[PDB]
RNA sequence: CCUGGGCAGGGCGAAGCCAGAGGAAACUCUGGUGGAGGUCCGUAGCGGUCCUGACGUGCAAAUCGGUCGUCCGACCUGGG
RNA sequence: AGAACUUUGAAGGCCGAAGUGGAGAAGGGUUCCAUGUGAACAGCAGUUGAACAUGGGUCAGUCGGUCCUGAGAGAUGGGCGAGCGCCGUUCCGAAGGGACGGGCGAUGGCCUCCGUUGCCCUCGGCCGAUCGAAAGGGAGUCGGGUUCAGAUCCCCGAAUCCGGAGUGGCGGAGAUGGGCGCCGCGAGGCGUCCAGUGCGGUAACGCGACCGAUCCCGGAGAAGCCGGCGGGAGCCCCGGGGAGAGUUCUCUUUUCUUUGUGAAGGGCAGGGCGCCCUGGAAUGGGUUCGCCCCGAGAGAGGGGCCCGUGCCUUGGAAAGCGUCGCGGUUCCGGCGGCGUCCGGUGAGCUCUCGCUGGCCCUUGAAAAUCCGGGGGAGAGGGUGUAAAUCUCGCGCCGGGCCGUACCCAUAUCCGCAGCAGGUCUCCAAGGUGAACAGCCUCUGGCAUGUUGGAACAAUGUAGGUAAGGGAAGUCGGCAAGCCGGAUCCGUAACUUCGGGAUAAGGAUUGGCUCUAAGGGCUGGCAGCCGACUUAGAACUGGUGCGGACCAGGGGAAUCCGA
């Protein structure tokens, strides 16, 4: 019995004849998909609790992870670095928009005040 | 044995301190907690025996 | 391996017949009763469900062991009411009785004004 | 994505008691089992309970309704007459 | 039974009447002492052996007390 | 009628729900989740189609061996 | 005296946890156990037995009946009937004989103080006497040991329930504070008055107790079935240790048995809450396997409550178990040493608890008992003195009656019998395996089922084959035999659009090496530990691979019944 679930456990007896019930009588895709998205949404949880992934695209990719888009965790944790790479640009093209924005509204303030002390 | 509801409404005894809980047919659109009346001057609404 | 046995003669898994299985202090798994499970009381005929918090949930034949801790609540309508029930009756009683006396002063302003 | 294009719920029975009762049973069917919009508390928590009770899962005030749906077309009716008949001339 | 935490306690239950046995349990670490008083079986327990001889010397003496081995 | 006990595992995958794509809208398509049923293969259980088998002064004044129909129910069953 | 059969040693087998095992309900009634005989019984036999003869064996407050009602059965009032009797269970009944409180008269004990008798006033629906469950409801006993036969009953040890307390058994609550004038340095004292039927937390609620009468309200008792999911236990699996045993032809730090805490009280994990406070969301957010939840208050933070069958602690190591040794002829629940340990994980099986959903022209039981709350009629010492009451910790007494053996069955029941028939239940291990399928083993039982020896003729009863043809035999493919499991492709006519469908028809299936993928836990990306699943590649065995067992032949049609 040792030696047998020794060979069972390197990947032995295990081939295609010696199946004798069905693939969801073997590993159950119930079971499969609980594994899987108890996973996929528990390393979320690790995420935002710690300090990965903001409020608004958790529920997000917690609605796609319900979906059957992410397949495991390798490529649902490349996927959240994708869109934080996609965030990292979006925020500083913003932010150095504003900073000229902001430097051109002072600029306009400043000549006003420049007007209005030539004024009285 | 009955497809119409059985309604629970409990009164209060005029004469002794004690309240009296009968069994009503359930009229339609009734709900728990409307008071229904009875007697002969009540107003007419849906559940009020006259 | 060791097949349990029963120890009183009620030989049908019944409601009464309600057990488990312990160990002893010599080494023999024994098949001990247990008493079945009381459920707490709840609240009185019209607010939503769910059983009234600090009172030992026991059979009320038991309920002669307890003392006049472990069976109420030190409030008024204390082992009745989920005191939800309690500030919702006190505020009904107080606002209809205003109410009435609203009433009646507008039915003595009435007999004095007609 | 759309299992079923015909049957709908009916599809629990299967290939059994004909196309036209299955059709006239699958509308009262869908009107049993949808959830209905609680006139007093304003979820959407009406479950149904046995025949001709209905019941809002908040608040827990439960109504007497309909077999099949929560109000009857008969029954609003009949409250239209009976409001009508109630500020008629008073009485 | 029931488990006396002070030895004060202890003494003044041994003191008290309506009680006919006390025990003396000595063990590898620590010493227990019983007493059946009545229907209720009183147990000190202490780890300090001059503490124990003490005890003994403060038990009264009008009371039998068996020593387990 | 009242009061109790019991029904191994797999197949088909309804309602509801999620994600993606198309469309102006109606809505449609795809991939999952879900576990519905007087549903399917099948055990215990309940009955007994065929061999018109065995027996047929028998194990038995109706039984036995295979092959069987059904097995969440219009299901089987104890006691009053 | 006598052995195919009795008993023991050994060997080989079967039943293989859905048992040929361990105990029950109905039924049997001594069949249970010991001793003796073997004419009689057992279809031969016995030295054997469920046969015969003699003698034993059933111990209960905490197991059940007794209590309660369920479907129902039932007497009186009433009615009918020639009549034994019958109808009926609230109907046409003057169908409560009880208690509280007050007043009056009398008796007794230590006539202080109490207990009764008799009368009056006041209050008080029975869903109607009564029966009806050894599986329904129903308070409370568990651990070790004992016999030839008992076991939760007997012995030891450790607990719990239910009744009882008059001169009211002991403590603790209720209980003892504040103000004023005087004396005394002060601690304190003197005299007067007043309060005191408990406190705390904002809350959910908590404590060692917390005056309560007719009456009223409420809860428990008191609930269907089937999915899911999670926690806990038991059993199973793996690695290390400790004790004993097996194999050693060669190898194997190998293999096998065991490795403990009962009821009860306390503490702490774990699970759950539709339980509270702060606080206000939208760029909508939180969570499930599935849902679901949110302004009638989500997230977040802080609290409270319930079950705590889990761990520790008194029980409790002094017993129990394993192993080694020592004395008594024996009587001794002998005597002594050591151990009775460390961890991990689960689509694992069973039981239990909890959350949530689905189903319905099915809503899935009453009663006895017991508790809480609203009400304030009344009760009590009145102040340096202690009660009215206690659902608090204790202390004392008692718990009556009936049954307790054994079989519970291919030999203790029924069928005329030791009859392949029938009869309601709980516990269920290892491997292969989807499986409580089938097959082989372990714990535990057994002698093959009312006979043995010799030979293997016909015929028979069950099982398997057979060159070539493949239904030509026969009323009929009757019987038998082919496909059968799993994975990857691909699936028609018709249709109520659901099905038909595992349609039809193909490929692979063994062994041994690998490769890739599917996780958890720590530190501000790095490191440690295990899971059996899938897919792909090479090599190899006489094309052999569901290698045994498990197991759909298929298609075209007609008639009838959905
Ligand atoms: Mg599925
Ligand atoms: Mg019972
Ligand atoms: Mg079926
Ligand atoms: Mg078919
Ligand atoms: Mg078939
Ligand atoms: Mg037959
Ligand atoms: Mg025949
Ligand atoms: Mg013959
Ligand atoms: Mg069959
Ligand atoms: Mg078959
Ligand atoms: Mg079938
Ligand atoms: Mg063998
Ligand atoms: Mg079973
Ligand atoms: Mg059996
Ligand atoms: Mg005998
Ligand atoms: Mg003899
Ligand atoms: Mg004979
Ligand atoms: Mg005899
Ligand atoms: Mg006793
Ligand atoms: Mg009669
Ligand atoms: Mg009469
Ligand atoms: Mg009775
Ligand atoms: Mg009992
Ligand atoms: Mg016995
Ligand atoms: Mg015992
Ligand atoms: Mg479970
Ligand atoms: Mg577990
Ligand atoms: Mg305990
Ligand atoms: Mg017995
Ligand atoms: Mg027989
Ligand atoms: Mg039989
Ligand atoms: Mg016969
Ligand atoms: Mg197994
Ligand atoms: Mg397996
Ligand atoms: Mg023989
Ligand atoms: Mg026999
Ligand atoms: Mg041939
Ligand atoms: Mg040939
Ligand atoms: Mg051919
Ligand atoms: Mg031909
Ligand atoms: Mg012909
Ligand atoms: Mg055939
Ligand atoms: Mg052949
Ligand atoms: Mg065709
Ligand atoms: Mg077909
Ligand atoms: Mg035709
Ligand atoms: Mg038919
Ligand atoms: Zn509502």
């Amino acid at each position: 019995c040792r030696k047998n679930t020794l060979a069972r456990r390197k990947g032995r007896h295990m081939g295609i004849g010696k199946r004798k019930g069905t693939a969801n009588a073997r590993m159950p895709e119930k079971v499969t998909w609980m594994r899987r998205m108890r996973i996929l949404r528990r390393l979320l949880r690790r995420y935002r609790e710690s300090k990965k992934i903001d409020r608004h695209m958790y529920h997000s990719l917690y609605l796609k992870v319900k979906g059957n888009v992410f397949k495991n965790k390798r490529i649902l944790m490349e996927h959240i670095h994708k869109l934080k790479a996609d965030k990292a640009r979006k925020k500083l093209l913003a932010d150095q928009a504003e900073a000229r924005r902001s430097k051109t509204k002072e600029a306009r303030k400043r000549r006003e005040e420049r007007l209005q002390a030539k004024k009285e | 044995g009955r497809g119409a509801p059985l309604a629970k409404v409990v009164f209060r005894d005029p004469y002794r301190f004690k309240k009296r809980t009968e069994l009503f047919i359930a009229a339609e659109g009734i709900h728990t907690g409307q008071f229904v009346y009875c007697g002969k001057k009540a107003q007419l609404n849906i559940g009020n025996v006259l | 391996v060791q097949r349990l046995t029963y120890r009183r003669r009620l030989s049908y898994n019944t409601a009464s017949n309600k057990t488990r299985l312990s160990r002893t202090p010599g080494n023999r798994i024994v098949y001990l009763y247990t008493k079945k499970v009381g459920k707490a009381p709840k609240s009185a005929c019209g607010v939503c469900p769910g059983r009234l918090r600090g009172v030992r949930a026991v059979r009320p034949k038991v309920l002669m062991r307890l003392s006049k801790t472990k069976k109420h609540v030190s409030r008024a309508y204390g082992g009745s009411m989920c005191a939800k029930c309690v500030r919702d009756r006190i505020k009904r009683a107080f606002l209809i009785e205003e109410q009435k006396i609203v009433v009646k002063v507008l039915k003595a302003q009435a007999q004095s004004q007609k | 994505a759309k299992r079923t294009k015909k049957v709908g719920i009916v599809g629990k029975y299967g290939t059994r008691y004909g196309a036209s009762l299955r059709k006239m049973v699958k509308k009262i069917e869908i009107s049993q089992h949808a959830k209905y919009t609680c006139s007093f508390c304003g979820k959407t928590k009406m479950k149904r309970r046995a025949v001709g009770i209905w019941h809002c899962g908040s608040c827990m005030k439960t109504v007497a309704g309909g077999a099949w749906t929560y109000n009857t077309t008969s029954a609003v009716t009949v409250k239209s007459a009976i409001r009508r008949l109630k500020e008629l001339k008073d009485q | 039974p029931r488990k006396i935490e002070e030895i004060k306690d202890f003494l003044l239950t041994a003191r008290r009447k309506d009680a006919k046995s006390v025990k003396i349990k000595k063990n590898k670490d620590n010493v227990k002492f019983k007493v059946r008083c009545s229907r209720y079986l009183y147990t000190l327990v202490i780890t300090d052996k001059e503490k124990a001889e003490k005890l003994k010397q403060s038990l009264p003496p009008g009371l039998a007390v068996k020593e387990l081995k």
